[PDB]
């Protein structure tokens, strides 16, 4: 966190603000808002990122089903020789 | 484009009552006319400002309002005081003006509940009490002013305050000492004098020097007197020490208003 | 089958003077009866339960140990004090009650040395002290209560305290705030409030709810009400934030009882 | 563990008016502690805990749950009431006690409302009240207890109450008869006696046995004594009749209070 | 679901008159209430508790009945005295609680005969005597107490009692010595001490840390505070020695109450 990089945050906040202000649409969209004592809130933490499980297990099938290409153009390479 | 309201009608205001103004939530609160009558302003007690629940500030009676917009000279007119948001005197460094004084409106995105409370005192006439909103476009709480009330004993000679709130991430745009008595003032952070003892008068005219009005009977010490957010005291975690050292000519007890800032959390100071 | 054991005399009990309850090490002490006479509860000060020379438990006066009792409502006699180590309010979640219960006795297996130590008060008029032991089968130290003590400063107003000691893999069964001012309370782990700010009248309305006695000028902060030490806290290596907010109307200092939980270690906290 | 929570203000809190306590969806809610002041109990009437608009629990007025809670003998304090929702009484028999008491907590997962509506009395001198809310992890509502309201006219002499609803695959944990004048009453199931027909004096002393209180003018056939709920009555879909033979000495309105238990459905009883 | 039965009118209540209530066999009788009146329970001598003829319990008179629930603070009620065959206050250790206490419960399958057998005195005033049974689904008699009676005479000094029946396989809960001058009492099988030399207020006040209440002119033995059937005595066959060493300070005949448990045979104990 830093305090300096969210006040712009803040001060370019003000900024999308004012492209709604400058323009007739910026007003009719703001005018389908109401006040009641109604809200559908949902405060909750959420997780971020994952390495390592999926990438090992994603080395581990391709590997094997490369090696088994290398075996079937490895025989396909050697029946050549036989037929020279 | 704002948009100006007269507010829902104030529940039950009569003498000895315990009334709020219960703002809907969904656009932003610039500015909140109160219109009273039948009453002082000093008769409407405990005057709390919170959001889902949580105090955001606090006045001793609403006359603490109508000394906290002289201060900044703002207009005064008798039978209304109102609760600025939006901070007129503030200036923006690397960004406009407008910018940096709409950022302290009072977004109520994502809130579940805006309440004003307060108490009407006994002796009140015949209480009378209507609001007005000046709003605009729906915003996160975010960047909020919070006044906090502080109550300590002073001595005659020298006292020393350094146990002061430092809530993390927050700011103090100022400090008010409210007593009778006071002489001169030192502010320090990490031994380092920021504000060198100066007396009442040396730092009244600086005060005054900036276009604020000097309250009577408080020593103020404005850290955003150019109108600069950056100005303001950065609580930042690794300060050991938060001192005022202050030099009084009476014993009595003093009300320290200091006027935080920060961006407003739920869980939060 | 329990043994009910008359310890050895108290060597040297007269006012004045330190004396030391040696455990003989081999079983396991549920329960200590210790009986007074020709002295207060409060005239036995620096009560240390010390296993291997260590610190366990500590009491600034034997009347905490009464008071800790009582708050369970456990049964209370004059001229004698009980040291619980078997805990008889918990209740199992994947054990049978007892198993719960007597997972707290105080094994002394592997020891070298087991003590309670104390000061007689030179005010005391006559002391006279004898125990009483109430053993079973030997086993090791294993889980045991460590109560520690902490002594901070109230504000009137809001203090906050978040540096108490959090021994990695170790519990927290309760908080004690001993203070005469104390309205409300917070408590809250990451930012995570576990507990609002409750008034004292809710905090204590909740703990009388769970059949514990509410303690005189204390705001017991109690982890463990139904029993269940699954419900403490558990200090994880990852808690970046233990935080308590206290809101006084009294500048004192408090003393902060701390009922810590773990597995005893000979290196450990 | 738990969170103890300061519960949203209860909107529109006045004489006359009708009140709701809306409870947030997602957690579990043990026990709910309702403070009230400037109302009696018997003044805050029709009390129906509803889960998805379904009623749930009805209590025809707030004093019907102070009694509910005198009868368990739990801690009653003057001002406060709580909802308990979690049994304390609990006790298992392939499962442990904790695990049997706090399987009847409100778990609101999968819901769309919870609410607790009430009416406040119109002779309130100046009603105010307050919520705190004891929860844990979210859990579906499953098993919960559904208290259901019954009035029946009983004669000096004997009276017989066959209608009482049996949904199928559902418990009862008791039976409230309130009524002046009840000598003596008789329950049975099939032509089976479960409960001969036993004087008050008789079936009040076996109710005290088990740590119960008797309530005034209530005649209450308990089926959950020994706090194991697989002693209560069984609703089988082939049970053909449900009797209750009362033996009155006054001609009067009794109000059957019938504690009904099952998993809730959105669709069921 | 238990089931609460008026039991069948007792036969030939008058003064100076043997009577018995004859149990009809098939179920469990977990507690039966024996309702007096126009009689002491003094007045209700030799008590007997018969299974086939053979003893199972007894009892000088019914006051003993009535000071064996008060000892485990059972709710007493005047003119009614309860047999409770169920003991409430058992704890489990691998089992739950409730199967603990329902364990010794009087199952009467394969029973020919069970009897409650006594004499009512012949200054009776107007004796009147009925019983309530609260019965479960039919065990075996298996796990059950057996209290017996036995007197012994006392010196004014000390005395031993080590002729106590060992019957083999079985365990004893407690000890009762009733004497008025008993000071305190050593219990050792063995040669081991598991019981020290411990005075009459040291044993009291360890039986009122367990819940128990203190009897007037007894000396409790209690092996089972706990609630744990393991921690009673094993009557062990390689026991050697059982004894008793009483320090008495008068010269008197003291009853001598011991509590047994064991499976109950046709051939047994
Ligand atoms: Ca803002
Ligand atoms: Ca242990
Ligand atoms: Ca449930
Ligand atoms: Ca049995």
């Amino acid at each position: 966190t830093g305090l300096d990089a969210l006040i712009s945050g803040w001060a370019r906040v003000e900024q999308i603000k004012a492209a709604k202000a400058s323009t007739g649409q910026g007003r009719v969209e703001q005018a389908m808002t109401p006040e009641l004592d109604n809200g559908a809130a949902v405060v909750v933490e959420a997780p971020k990122k994952a390495a390592q499980p999926s990438e090992t297990l994603v080395f581990g099938v391709p590997q094997k089903t490369l090696l088994l290409g290398f075996g079937g153009l490895l025989v396909l390479g050697l029946v050549m020789r036989g037929n020279k | 484009m704002r948009s100006f309201l007269n507010l829902n009608s104030i529940p039950n205001v009569a003498a000895g009552n315990s009334c709020s103004i219960k703002l809907p939530i969904g656009q932003t609160y610039e500015v909140i006319d109160l219109r009273y009558s039948g009453v002082t302003p000093s008769q409407i007690k405990n005057v709390r400002v919170e959001l889902d629940g949580r105090l955001l500030s606090t006045y001793k009676t609403l006359n603490d309002l109508i000394l906290e917009n002289t201060r900044h000279k703002r207009k005064i007119k008798a039978g209304v005081v109102s609760f600025h948001f939006v901070r007129p005197e503030m200036k923006g460094v690397n960004v406009t003006d407008l910018v940096q004084q709409r950022m302290f409106a009072l977004g109520t995105v994502g809130l579940t509940t805006c309440e004003i409370k307060f108490d009407i005192d006994e002796a009140a006439a015949g209480p009378k009490l209507s609001a007005i909103a000046q709003k605009s476009v729906g915003t996160a709480p975010s960047w909020l002013t919070m006044r906090r009330n502080f109550f300590k004993q002073l001595n005659n000679g020298t006292t020393e305050i350094a146990d002061l709130p430092r809530p993390v991430g927050y700011r103090i745009a100022a400090i008010h000492i409210k007593a009778a008595g006071v002489d001169a003032v030192e502010f320090q952070i990490d031994g380092t004098k920021w504000r060198d003892l100066l007396k009442k008068a040396d730092n009244d005219y600086i005060l005054e020097q900036y276009g604020k009005a000097v309250l009577d009977n408080t020593y103020t010490i404005d850290f955003m007197l150019e109108g600069d957010v950056y100005q303001s005291v950065l609580l930042d975690q690794m300060i050991q020490d938060l001192r005022l050292k202050i030099d009084s000519t009476m014993d009595e007890q003093a009300e320290i208003i200091v006027e935080y800032m920060g961006v407003w959390s739920r869980n939060g100071f």
